[PDB]
């Protein structure tokens, strides 16, 4: 057999030779003329030669976890973490092994989501002058919004900015009296403006809630608003806007129309939007130079950057928005009210459906040893070799198992070695200590 | 610029003590304008100890220095007040009154002159307790020209890299 | 014997105040005076008169002369008391003709003319002869009686100067004329209409005057002015015009008069009156202890959404407002608390473009 | 869930002569956006200044030469020119979370300033500069040490008192 | 095809003067026919306008790039006489600066109609500017010029048509009907305003700014819903009725809550007789219309584009192509289902912005459409799709692709957006296309080629080659051969009775790769023979008689196996030239390529 062709000098080799190869250090067995090789064997081809079972040495290592940590049941139930520390996303944290040639030690792994991803949104508001009578209920809906997200999740980012017109002389009247305030002079009414940034997105409610009050409805001549042109640069500068790798939000609430691309050729504007960031201390000053864009354009743009839109509008205007709702993929109509109960429920059920991914990720091991992962996931879906370390749509609370298989040829070293295994974007490891001996105990 | 900050009440505290530090703002309007303290440490770092809004109606406080300190601010006599209590030794730096220009960009642009709060351990003390008040009284003269001592030792080392820059300014 | 004159002179004015005789002096000297008589032909009754002159002057007067009577002028040379053979010639009087002409009332329908008549003569009657400046072949004629001094003129042309000439008649003699001018009336606009009616304005027609007219004057005031109205001046060539900005609910009273030069024909007046937006007949159909049920008539004007505002009138509470659709005029109010005052105020939106401008409200007061 | 926002200076202390070119980073652990990134200079003996606001705009009273760049996790201050009086610490402080950290500013100073080489290529306007300088310095590390003593005879002084 | 691609005539303006924004063809007599193009920044001689524009009028013939600028108008604008006291100084009552005007220009017989759709003047009554817009009409060659502002009325302000901006889209009847349409009026609902040149010359009043012209005929205000449906944006004029009237064709880009629909008005009742629904929401439909008979059945079709249209492609990922919708007019009436469309194939390529009708490029008795797109291209240069005519249908493949011949510059090119034909320029018998550059500030001519159509013949008698019987013997041994007569006509219309024609034969051509041809002529015995022959059209055919033989060599391994003949011919590519200029062409059609085959018997 192998143990017999093992030519052994010595116990340990044996065990190093096979796995089942058993060594007798008695000496009655094996011939004297015969090399120590003789002595190693089957365990049966021992026990055959009528070698002692006690003589005989058959080392081997049986899997126990030093440091098992239960998961959490309530898993950020709620949107409401007790503590970072105390919530658990692994079970087997830390784990003590023994490695010998021929016998794989298999473990069990559990991933349970304990946490919320971060939610990025931005608000925009239009303040044309027939937004008047609407302005209390915009103010009203952002401290609410800004309450719902606290409840949502622990981290979150808000930001908000401002929307009027073109500043070109068939949009918005020309004249010298009327450009200071469109207004009645007994209204005081801002100048018109196409974008105006009022606030990039920021960690802290108080700011966000105390700016929006401050704001000043203006006023321009036609009915349909450039609430279009206000949406392609906030997608596109991503770094004024402070954009980061967060799931993003996008609100936007008008009680009237949006302009089109070759709308602007009445105001003799023919070149079109090059989806270029053009914002100058944080306003837009080439709104005439440039022409409002398509919405075939517009989509693309939102595609790229993955950010989701949610309208906010007036019930007159909702036969309109639904048929563009249609069109966008991944966005959803709401109806501006006092109440702004539907608003605020349409953000909640957005957040509610999140598929995320999590993999595994092991530290080197020796030459000879190697690992095995065996995924599980939800509707029985079972992922083999590299499949098998990934799992993808776990939604927050979902629980998946991990087996994971060690297999040691030869023992490199005596004292023991110790790696950690944590999933990419997890701070929680799995540290595996694997030992191996050459020596027969 | 045109705006005067003035920082003052700063004294030696003992632990577990209670300090209280008042800023006054001059030449614009205090309400408008959000105001923040800032303290340098001894190893010229900078922490923010706290910041409080025009209106009032919210502040915001740091985790370490959170919940064991107060700011406030009196529209009608402009001047914002820090209160200190259960004071530890690493509380010991140069306090600054600061004003926030724009809330948005969250940005200071005013600094004021600042006081040093600095901590005294107690410890010392107990150790005289014992010592009888003649043989303490001796120590207390042995102080005096130790500390002079020092500064001489500070005054010299300056005027040797001074002497260089003059010596280039009386050949020019 | 003594020579008589010849080559006799006889001159008659319009009116008979001095009447001088000339005649060629005798050829015979040493002559003292000359004698001039006037009679009346064939012995009829007139002032006959009696003058002398000097050997020097064979020119004569006559006063007291009677008009539309023949008299007979016989000059005698007379030289002591000697006097030849005396010319004898005949002369008509002329009539007096007229003066001081006046005219006054002057209208273009119809215009009136006063004259003075000559002095202590009693004329047959007035003859008066006018027509158009530019006119001149057509010309009318009216025999005025001679105590009158006064003719009125009837259908006269608008805006047509008339020269009259008057002349006193007497017997188949005419007197001077007296030549008089005068500029008639314009006339008026006619056939005014109003088109287009909206809440903020409306469309007025009108129908130029015969008369040439340079431009046309259009005032329009409301019943109550706080400030006089504006007057806007347009060609004759278009006579549309279309007033804008008006106030909805308030009637408009507009003059159009039609002005050539400096003169100004008839003001035509038209009434109009703007349409109100606002809701009628609000009422309550049913009221249950913490809803009240609010049914509204619906407003002339189109209206996109009305707006509902409710509140307590004890307490200076901000009033809760929410929208509705314009198609649909009955709203429903919940959660008001019973046996508690509140004040429904329905609004009407009608406001184009970016600008939300509303209409007046209409509140009631409902007790729960 | 409590999150803070850590903020790297690349050269903790360096030394240039003057006309050379300084270039300063600064570290973000999270992105943020380019108006919350701010820099501030302190000269020795004087309270912080804010030498640039929203990483694109010099404050009123700051010299052309100064510029700032960067987006993203990125920015950097850099100095066209080195000069005497442009030694001082900067340190570079984010505004976008609560709460407000500031970097370990940057000693940069002079190399060799004190060599008498050095100066004989200095102008007479420059060295009154650096004279004056010295004076605020010195004056801070002398009321430092009194404050050392006073401290230590305090605990001393109280026991007697008490007695 | 006709169109002369290889050498285009281009014209030339000063830069940033926008040049070939519209181009429009003028002939008040026979050789004072030219290219009337208008650019609307252009600077001008008259004080106090800056930008105002005008329109260049460059003689056809001569020297192309020699132009004279129009001086429609001489003067500056006009002073207000109530502001001469009323306060220091005076007040224009009107700007022409930045006027954009020769943004719209046509015309018809001796009449020129240019539009400065941006003019703008303050009103008397209050101190407000309303872009109402101005046209001047130019009629007997220039003997007087009329201005005609039909919106400019007292109906001042949004309201009104103090926004009608007239002259935005403008056309001209067969009649000489003046049509105007301006989007503006009611609030961006959109008017159509109509007169003929007699009233508009009988109304015209020089002293007053407000003009009223009796007989205009104009659109009724409609309902506040219908605000901003910006109709008047593109006007065409076509029979739809068939009472032998004009009828008028308008776009209504943003009608039917932003579908789109395009109206046909009559040319004296002026009430709609039909309506088209636009397919997809915000694909602004009835940006450019266009009517014109495709099938020759002797009645007007409509076709409508919509450039901004977008379609999922067969991977899945949506993109914008834009589309063209033909309908075809039947005797009982216009259906509202469009018979035909046409998709863009350049993403962004705006297909369809500009029609235009091309009348009959082919002279094949069916009419022609030339489609642009001005982002289309590679280099996103622009380009212009030519379509043939069908009795049938439109023919969906574009018959030919006008692309710049320069190179691609940093700003746009926008070629192809403006598009003019159906008028023959050169007189030479057939119509000509001009295409607009804006971008660059140049103008391109393109003149039709005469097309002349052949059919060729080539039969053997002999098909069996014989092996014991040689029928001629050249070489001391006799070789068997055989006699190919070929036929080739040529038709073509005013184009030289004598044409030539190069004819080659080849003979075992698909052996002639690695091979040994087996078939050689009686006397040149070469695979391929080039003859050329002079063909005229008057001869009824031309046929010439050579002899090929079949080599008396057994060397061949298979004497059974064919050979394969083939004769091709093509238009003589020298001394093409003619006095017009043009060279001439060949119809596709028409197969220039004949091919034989023929086998020998071996026992
Ligand atoms: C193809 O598409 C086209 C474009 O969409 C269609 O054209 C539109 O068609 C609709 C329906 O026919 C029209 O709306 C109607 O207008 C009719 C005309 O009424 C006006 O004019 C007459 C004559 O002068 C006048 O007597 C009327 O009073 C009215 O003038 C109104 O005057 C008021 C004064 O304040 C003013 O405010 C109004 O604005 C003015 N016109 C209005 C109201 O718009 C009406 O007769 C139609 O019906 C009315 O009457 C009905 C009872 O007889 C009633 O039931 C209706 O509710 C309504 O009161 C209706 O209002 C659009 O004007 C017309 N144009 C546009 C721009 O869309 C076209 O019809 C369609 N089909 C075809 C095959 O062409
Ligand atoms: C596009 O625009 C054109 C022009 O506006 C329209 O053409 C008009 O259409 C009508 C109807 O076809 C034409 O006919 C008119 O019919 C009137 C009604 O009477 C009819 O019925 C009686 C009884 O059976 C018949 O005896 C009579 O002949 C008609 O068939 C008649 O009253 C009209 O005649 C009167 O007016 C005309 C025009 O002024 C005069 O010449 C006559 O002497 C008489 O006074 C007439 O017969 C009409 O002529 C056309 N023109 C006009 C201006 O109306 C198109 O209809 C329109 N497009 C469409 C959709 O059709
Ligand atoms: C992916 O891997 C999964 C895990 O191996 C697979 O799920 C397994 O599917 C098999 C199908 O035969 C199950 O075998 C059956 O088990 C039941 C007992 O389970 C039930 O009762 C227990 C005890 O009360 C309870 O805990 C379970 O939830 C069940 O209610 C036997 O009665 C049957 O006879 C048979 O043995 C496995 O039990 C099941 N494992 C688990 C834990 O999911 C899945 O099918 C794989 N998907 C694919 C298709 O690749
Ligand atoms: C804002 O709008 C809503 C709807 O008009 C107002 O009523 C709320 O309506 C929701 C359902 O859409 C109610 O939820 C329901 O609650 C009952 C009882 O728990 C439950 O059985 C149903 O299955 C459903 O969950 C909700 O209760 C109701 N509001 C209240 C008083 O709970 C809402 O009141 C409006 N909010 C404001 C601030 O005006
Ligand atoms: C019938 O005979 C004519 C005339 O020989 C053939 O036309 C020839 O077609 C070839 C292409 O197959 C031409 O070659 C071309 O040359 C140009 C450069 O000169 C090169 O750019 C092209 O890619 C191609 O290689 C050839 O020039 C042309 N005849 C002439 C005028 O030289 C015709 O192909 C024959 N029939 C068939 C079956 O095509
Ligand atoms: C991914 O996961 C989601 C959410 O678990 C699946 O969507 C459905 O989730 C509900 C939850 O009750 C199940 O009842 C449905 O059976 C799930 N969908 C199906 C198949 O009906 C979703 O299907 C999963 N797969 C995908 C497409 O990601
Ligand atoms: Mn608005
Ligand atoms: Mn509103
Ligand atoms: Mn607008
Ligand atoms: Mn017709
Ligand atoms: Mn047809
Ligand atoms: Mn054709
Ligand atoms: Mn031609």
């Amino acid at each position: 057999n192998r143990c017999l062709k093992a030519n052994a000098k010595s116990c340990g080799e044996c065990i190093q030779a096979g796995p089942n190869c058993g060594w007798c250090t008695n000496s009655t067995f094996l011939q004297e003329g015969m090399p120590t090789s003789a002595r190693c064997d089957d365990l049966e081809a021992l026990k055959k030669k009528g070698c002692p079972p006690d003589d005989i040495e058959n080392p081997r290592g049986s899997k126990d976890i030093k440091k098992n940590k239960n998961v959490t049941n309530r898993s950020k139930g709620t949107a409401e973490k007790l503590k970072p520390e105390d919530i658990h996303q692994i079970q087997p944290q830390q784990l003590v092994l023994r490695l010998r040639s021929g016998e794989p030690q298999t473990f069990t792994l559990k991933f349970k989501r304990a946490e919320d991803y971060p939610i990025d949104l931005y608000y925009l508001m239009d303040l044309s002058y027939s937004m008047k009578d609407d302005l209390e209920n915009v103010k009203s809906l952002g401290t609410d919004l800004m309450n719902e997200m606290r409840r949502i999740t622990s981290d979150f980012r808000i930001g908000f900015g401002s929307f009027v017109e073109k500043t070109v002389m068939p949009y918005i009247s020309t004249t010298p009296a009327k450009l200071r305030n469109p207004c009645t002079s007994e209204q005081n009414c801002t100048t018109p403006f196409s974008y105006k940034n009022v606030l990039s997105l920021t960690n802290k409610g108080e700011v966000f809630n105390e700016l929006v009050g401050k704001q000043r409805i203006s006023g321009n001549l036609d009915s349909p608003e450039g609430g279009f042109d206000a949406i392609m640069q906030v997608a596109v500068c991503g770094s004024l806007i402070g954009w980061r790798n967060v799931t993003r939000l996008l609100v936007f609430s008008t009680d009237a129309g949006f302009h089109f691309a070759g709308d602007g050729k009445l105001g003799g504007i023919v070149l079109p939007n090059d989806g270029q960031c053009h914002l100058e201390n944080n306003m837009y000053t080439m709104s005439h130079y440039y022409d409002y864009p398509s919405i075939a354009h517009l989509v693309q743009k939102l595609s790229e950057n993955n950010i989701q839109t949610i309208f906010a509008v007036t019930e007159e205007f909702q036969p309109v928005y639904k048929e563009l709702k249609n069109l966008i993929p991944k966005s959803a109509v709401g109806t501006l009210s006092a109440n702004s109960s539907n608003v605020i429920q349409l953000i909640i059920d957005a957040y509610n459906s999140l598929s995320s991914e999590v993999i595994l990720e092991n530290g080197k091991l020796s030459e000879g040893v190697t690992i095995s992962y065996k995924s599980y996931c939800k509707n029985g879906v079972n992922g083999t070799g590299e499949n098998g370390r990934k799992c993808s749509n776990i939604s927050i609370g979902d629980e998946v198992q991990f087996e994971i298989s060690i297999t040691s040829n030869k023992c490199p070293k005596k004292d023991s070695d110790s790696f950690k295994i944590r999933p990419l974007g997890f701070t929680e490891e799995v540290e595996v200590i694997l030992q191996y001996i050459c020596e027969c105990e | 610029m045109d705006v005067k900050l003035v920082e003052s009440g700063g004294g030696l505290v003992k632990p577990g003590g209670s300090l209280k530090l008042s800023c006054a703002a001059s030449g614009f309007t205090f309400s408008s304008y959000t105001m923040s303290w800032v303290r340098q440490t001894p190893e010229k770092r900078l922490e923010w100890v706290a910041t409080i809004s025009s209106g009032g109606s919210y502040t915001y406080y740091p985790d370490s220095v959170k919940g064991r300190f107060t700011i406030s601010r009196d529209k009608a006599k402009n001047t914002l007040y820090l209160q200190m209590g259960s004071l530890k030794s690493e509380d010991t730096a140069m306090y600054y009154c600061t004003r926030i220009g724009y809330d948005e960009d969250y940005a200071m642009d005013h600094w004021g002159q600042g006081t040093s709060v600095t901590v005294c351990s107690g410890s010392d003390y107990e150790f005289l307790k014992s010592w009888t008040v003649e043989d303490l009284q001796k120590r207390l003269l042995a102080l005096d020209p130790m500390m002079e001592q020092e500064i001489e030792e500070i005054r010299q080392k300056y005027q040797s890299k001074r002497q260089p820059i003059l010596d280039a300014i009386e050949a020019k | 014997p003594l020579s008589p004159p010849t080559n006799l002179h006889l001159e008659a004015n319009p009116d008979t105040g001095v009447l001088t005789v000339s005649w060629e002096r005798s050829t015979t000297p040493d002559i003292t005076g000359y004698r001039i008589t006037t009679t009346p032909t064939n012995g009829q009754q007139g002032n006959s008169l009696e003058e002398v002159v000097h050997a020097d002057q064979s020119s004569c007067t006559f006063d007291n002369l009677s008009p539309g009577l023949e008299y007979n002028v016989s000059v005698y040379t007379v030289k002591d008391d000697k006097e030849s053979v005396p010319i004898s010639d005949t002369i008509i009087p002329a009539v007096p003709p007229p003066t001081d002409l006046r005219f006054t009332n002057i209208g273009p329908d119809t215009m009136r003319v006063t004259w003075a008549p000559p002095p202590s003569i009693d004329l047959t009657n007035f003859l008066v002869r006018y027509s158009p400046v530019k006119n001149e072949e057509d010309v009318a004629e009216l025999s005025i009686s001679p105590s009158d001094n006064a003719v009125v003129l009837t259908n006269l042309l608008p805006g047509t100067e008339y020269v009259v000439s008057v002349s006193s008649v007497y017997e188949q003699h005419e007197s001077t004329p007296l030549r008089g001018r005068q500029k008639t009336g314009l006339d008026s606009p006619t056939g005014i209409d109003f088109s287009d009616i909206t809440a903020n304005s409306f469309t007025v027609h009108w129908i130029a005057p015969r008369a040439t007219i340079t431009g046309y004057r259009i005032r329009h005031h409301p019943e109550h002015f706080s400030g006089r109205p504006r007057e806007d001046r347009v060609p004759h060539s278009r006579n549309s015009i279309t007033l804008t900005n008006l106030t909805p609910g308030t009637e408009y009273v507009v003059s159009i008069v039609a002005l050539n030069g400096r003169e100004e024909s008839p003001l035509l007046i038209g009434q109009q009156s703007t349409v109100s937006d606002v809701p009628r007949d609000l009422e309550v159909v049913a009221a249950t202890p913490t809803s009240l049920l609010i049914s509204w008539d619906a407003p002339a004007v189109t209206v996109r959404y009305y707006r509902i505002t409710y509140g307590e009138t004890g307490g200076n509470s901000p009033v809760q407002e929410f929208t509705v659709p314009g198609s649909k005029s009955t709203a429903t109010i919940s959660g008001l608390k019973p046996g508690v005052d509140y004040t429904i105020t329905v609004y009407a939106v009608t406001g184009r473009g970016d600008s939300p401008a509303s209409s007046k409200p209409i509140s009631i007061n409902y007790r729960t | 869930s409590h999150m803070q926002i850590v903020v790297t200076q690349r050269p903790t202390t360096m030394a240039a002569s003057p006309g050379d070119k300084i270039i300063i980073t600064c570290s973000v652990s999270s992105i943020i956006s380019s108006n919350y990134l701010h820099w501030y200079s302190q000269k020795p003996g004087f309270s912080p200044k804010l030498l640039i606001y929203r990483t694109s705009n010099l404050a009123s009273g700051v010299p052309p030469r100064f510029s700032g760049s960067g987006s993203g996790t990125s920015y950097s201050l850099t100095i066209g020119t080195m000069e005497a009086e442009d030694v001082a610490t900067y340190y570079c402080q984010q505004g976008s979370d609560i709460p407000l950290t500031f970097g370990d500013g940057t000693k940069l100073d002079l190399k060799r300033g004190s060599d008498y080489e050095f100066l004989k290529s200095w102008t007479v306007e420059d060295l009154q500069k650096r004279l004056l300088a010295l004076d605020p310095m010195m004056e801070q590390e002398i009321e430092e040490i009194r404050q050392k003593y006073q401290c230590k005879r305090q605990p001393i002084l109280d026991a007697i008192e008490a007695k | 095809f006709n169109l002369d691609a290889e050498a285009p005539a281009v014209l030339s303006g000063p830069p940033g003067s926008f040049f070939g924004f519209s181009v429009e063809f003028y002939r008040p007599g026979t050789d004072g026919v030219s290219v009337l193009v208008g650019a609307p920044k252009a600077n001008t001689s008259q004080p106090g306008v800056l930008q105002g524009g005008a329109v260049y009028l460059c003689p056809w013939g001569a020297s192309p790039t020699q132009c004279t600028p129009i001086e429609f108008d001489s003067k500056g604008s006009r002073l207000l006489e109530s502001s001469l006291s009323s306060s220091e100084g005076e007040e224009p009552v009107e700007y022409k600066s930045l006027q954009w005007f020769g943004a719209t220009v046509r015309a018809h017989g001796s009449s020129i109609l240019a539009c400065a759709p941006l003019y703008s003047w303050r009103t008397e009554k209050e101190p407000l500017s309303d872009p109402v817009g101005t046209c001047y009409l130019s009629t007997d060659n220039f003997t007087r010029i009329l201005e005609y502002a039909p919106c400019r009325s007292d109906f001042s302000w949004a309201a009104g048509q103090g926004y009608c901006q007239g002259g935005f889209s403008a056309e001209f009847t067969k009649t000489g009907r003046v049509v105007l349409g301006g989007p503006g009026s009611y609030f961006w609902q959109g008017q159509i305003l109509s007169a003929t040149q007699e009233q508009i010359a009988e109304s015209y009043y020089p002293e007053y700014l407000i003009n009223l012209v009796q007989g205009q005929l104009q659109t009724r205000q409609a309902s506040s819903i219908y605000d901003d449906s910006y109709l008047g944006y593109s006007v065409a004029v076509g029979e739809f009725s068939g009472d032998d009237t004009e009828d008028f064709v308008a776009g209504v880009p943003k009608g039917n809550l932003t579908y789109g629909y395009v109206t046909i008005l009559n040319g004296s009742d002026i009430r709609s007789l039909y309506n088209f629904s636009g397919e997809q929401m915000a694909s602004y439909f009835g940006y450019a219309v266009a009517a014109t008979d495709v099938n020759g059945d002797g009645l007007d079709d409509l076709l409508v584009g919509a450039p901004l249209l977008m379609d999922r492609t067969p991977d899945g990922r949506p993109q914008e192509v834009g589309r063209v919708y033909v309908y075809l007019q039947h005797p009982a009436g216009i259906e509202p289902t469009p018979t035909l469309t046409l998709t863009g194939h350049d993403e962004f390529g705006r297909f369809g912005s500009s029609l235009t009708p091309l009348g009959d490029l082919d002279q094949d008795g069916y009419n022609d459409v030339a489609i642009g797109a001005p982002f289309g291209g590679e280099t996103q240069q622009g380009v212009v799709f030519v379509f043939p005519g069908g009795p049938g249908g439109l023919g969906s493949k574009p018959s030919q692709v006008l692309q710049p011949l320069w190179a691609a510059s940093h700003t746009p090119d926008f070629f192809g957006s403006a598009l003019r034909g159906g008028r023959d320029l050169d007189g030479n018998g057939y119509p000509d296309l001009i295409v607009g550059s804006f971008g660059v500030d140049k103008a391109v001519v393109y003149r039709g080629r005469p097309i002349v159509s052949a059919s060729a013949s080539l039969t053997i008698f002999p098909a069996m080659f014989n092996p014991e019987e040689r029928s001629c013997s050249l070489e001391g041994n006799p070789v068997a051969c055989i006699n190919l007569s070929f036929c080739l006509n040529a038709s073509g219309k005013h184009v030289a009775d004598s044409i030539g024609f190069t004819v080659e034969l080849q003979l075992d051509w698909q052996k002639q790769k690695g091979g040994v041809r087996r078939a050689l002529f009686l006397a040149s015995r070469q695979a391929t023979l080039t003859q050329t022959l002079l063909i005229q059209n008057g001869a009824r055919e031309d046929c010439r008689e050579m002899k090929i033989y079949l080599r008396n060599e057994s060397e061949f391994r298979d004497k059974l196996s064919p050979i394969h003949i083939a004769l091709n011919f093509s238009l003589d590519p020298q001394a093409p030239v003619d006095s017009h200029g043009l060279r001439p062409a060949l119809h596709y059609q028409s197969k220039s390529r004949i091919e034989d085959k023929a086998q020998i018997l071996l026992d």
